[PDB]
């Protein structure tokens, strides 16, 4: 709750949220908004457009998923390439042993 | 009929409800919470407001004493005072030449004005709902109050309605609440008899006409200098003034989830703050056989523009064969996507239009024309409007609000790691079966 | 020495030592005060009061 006593002409600020704001403004009757999720981009195109759209909606999940992806497929990559080495080293390993075979 | 559902506890936004029994047609019911009241349970501790201090007329005697007699008046105050010589306009009041003793009295009272400015101070202990719920089923409805306990079956004259215990108690109004002229204040007032001067609380009373009125206001009586007569008194300023002063905003301005604080009683009206388990007991002549109903052959429904918002921002046209012209209700299968109307007419071979709100990026749900279950599927666009007037109606929900192409990309990746991590393990037994052998 | 024009009922806090502290407060007669060394603990009891 903010509680403004204003004289003159001015711009106030306010954030509005999903559940809503409501102001009074002199003897006026209250006035509700509520704010509806109009982020600066399209959830229905390419990646970089749904990435700014959830940003501005939730930037938080949308870092913490974004890192999580960029953790799994850095696993998954790291992993695949690590069972790769693995498997040639033991297919390789008794030909190595051999100069003639 | 015996059918259970939750409902959010907003003023407003009509809750959908589609009862369905074994052999008879669905049925279509509108849950509306047009009105709320959480009133708690308010004792009065006393009212304050601002004193008077009158002052009376000073008792002389002159070459006798005046050692003062107790009163039960409030903050009564008697001080002797020795050396004294009185003089009003005229003369020396008295004979006697120095050896006078003159009492002085100064005892507190309310202002003729406190039976309007007055701060009542209450207790609150526990609040619970009355709520006005609009229930319209069968093209029947009901307006009827229950109490939200899980007990009480409200106005139940022929629909037995039971509202169950609320997930969240929120009781806006703290253990101590002083209430002055319709303003409500959370304020920790003294007890009675607790009282400190300078502060709320420095005069109390049971009520305005009362007796019993206790005071420590701190009034202290000052030997006299000057020759003419006069009671010199220093008293502390007014709490209930202080108060005034310095109260803060009231509850009707800082009450969270928007309740609107009213007075006579004490409550807190029109507010959301959690969700009602509401338990009806249909009466079984609402409800039709399935053959009274005309049943669906064909149906398909497109959706055109949808634009996911707290507005009515759909329009799907559901295209159907019928056997038979009547009224028959739809609705939406999905909490996401509610729709506008629920009882639609069904005549034959022809389509009708339909407004819902939904607040996923795509509109996936299922639409029930009248026993008919179909998947409308689309993408909708997100609203150019960002400030809007009326409350959303649908809560926000995870699977619903990554759209199809994110959910794409999202499992792309993960599948894209997933079977990077299956060929290598599978290489990598394939690698321990050839060394094994 | 602090000096302070106060308009209206308020709470002022003010150190003093053994030494002692005078006030005036307006155009009364000045009030001495003095501290004594009353701390919470015990000199005399078990060593962790006294220290
Ligand atoms: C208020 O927010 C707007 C964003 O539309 C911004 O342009 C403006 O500078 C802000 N004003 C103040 C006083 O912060
Ligand atoms: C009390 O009222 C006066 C009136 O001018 C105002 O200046 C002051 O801020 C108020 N509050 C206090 C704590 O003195
Ligand atoms: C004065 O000291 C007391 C000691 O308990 C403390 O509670 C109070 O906040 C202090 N007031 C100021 C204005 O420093």
């Amino acid at each position: 709750a903010t509680a403004e006593w204003i004289t003159g002409t001015t711009s106030r600020n306010f954030s509005v949220g999903r559940e809503g704001l409501e102001y009074v403004w002199g003897n006026h009757e209250p006035v509700r908004v509520w704010a509806q999720e109009s982020a600066p981009g399209d959830p229905h195109g390419w990646p970089h457009e749904i990435i700014i759209h959830y940003y501005h909606r939730h930037p938080v999940y949308t870092v913490i998923v974004l890192c999580g992806v960029a953790l799994a497929i850095l696993v998954g990559t790291a992993s695949s390439a690590a069972c790769i080495a693995k498997a040639r080293r033991d297919c390789l390993t008794p030909y190595a042993l051999a100069p003639n075979a | 009929f015996e059918h259970a559902t939750t409902v959010p506890n907003v003023p407003g936004i009509p809750y959908k409800a589609l009862v369905e029994r074994a052999g008879y047609a669905p049925l279509n019911l509108e849950i509306t919470v047009v009105s709320s009241e959480l009133t708690p349970s308010t004792n009065k501790e006393y009212v304050t407001c601002k004193f008077h201090t009158v002052v009376p007329s000073p008792q002389v005697k002159c070459c006798g004493s005046l050692e003062c007699k107790a009163s039960s008046k409030a903050d009564y105050t008697c001080r002797v005072f020795g050396g004294v010589y009185p003089f009003m306009w005229g003369g020396a009041q008295c004979f006697c030449d120095s050896e006078n003793t003159q009492l002085s009295e100064a005892y507190v009272e309310f202002a003729p004005d406190c039976t309007i400015d007055h701060a009542v101070a209450l207790k609150v202990h526990t609040a619970a709902l009355k709520v006005g719920l609009r229930i319209v089923y069968g093209n029947t409805t009901a307006r009827l109050d229950t109490f939200v306990n899980g007990v009480t079956p409200g106005s139940s004259r022929d629909l037995k309605v039971i509202a169950g215990p609320i997930s969240a108690a929120f009781s806006p109004f703290d253990h101590k609440v002083v209430i002055r002229k319709g303003l409500v204040y959370n304020y920790d007032f003294p007890e009675y008899g607790a009282m400190n001067p300078g502060a709320f609380g420095d005069i109390q009373a049971s009520s305005l006409d009362a007796t019993d009125i206790v005071a420590r206001t701190d009034i202290r009586l000052l030997k006299p200098s000057v020759k003419n007569i006069h009671v010199p008194y220093t008293q502390a300023v007014s709490g209930y003034e202080m108060w005034k002063n310095n109260s803060g905003r009231p509850l009707q301005e800082t009450a969270p989830f928007g309740c609107k604080i009213e007075v006579e009683p004490l409550r807190a009206t029109n507010c959301a703050y959690g969700h009602i388990p509401i338990s009806i007991d249909i009466p079984d002549a609402a409800f039709v056989r399935s053959s009274e109903s005309p049943t669906i052959l064909e149906v398909s429904c497109t959706v055109a523009d949808c634009i996911y918002s707290a507005d009515f921002g759909g329009s799907l046209t559901l295209q159907y064969k019928a056997n038979r012209e009547g009224h028959c209700p739809v609705h939406s299968h999905s909490t996401t996507a509610v729709l506008k109307e629920a009882t639609t007419h069904v005549t034959a071979t022809g389509s009708i239009t339909l407004h819902f709100s939904t607040s996923s990026p795509q509109a996936n749900f299922i639409v029930s024309l009248c026993g008919k279950k179909t998947t409308c599927n689309a993408e909708c666009k997100p609203p150019a409007d960002h400030i809007i007037g009326e409350p959303h109606k649908v809560d926000q929900e995870f699977q619903a609000a990554v759209s199809k192409t994110s959910w794409n990309w999202l499992l792309a990746l993960f599948g894209g790691a997933s079977s990077l991590i299956v060929v290598g393990l599978i290489v990598l037994v394939c690698s321990s079966m050839l060394i094994n052998t």
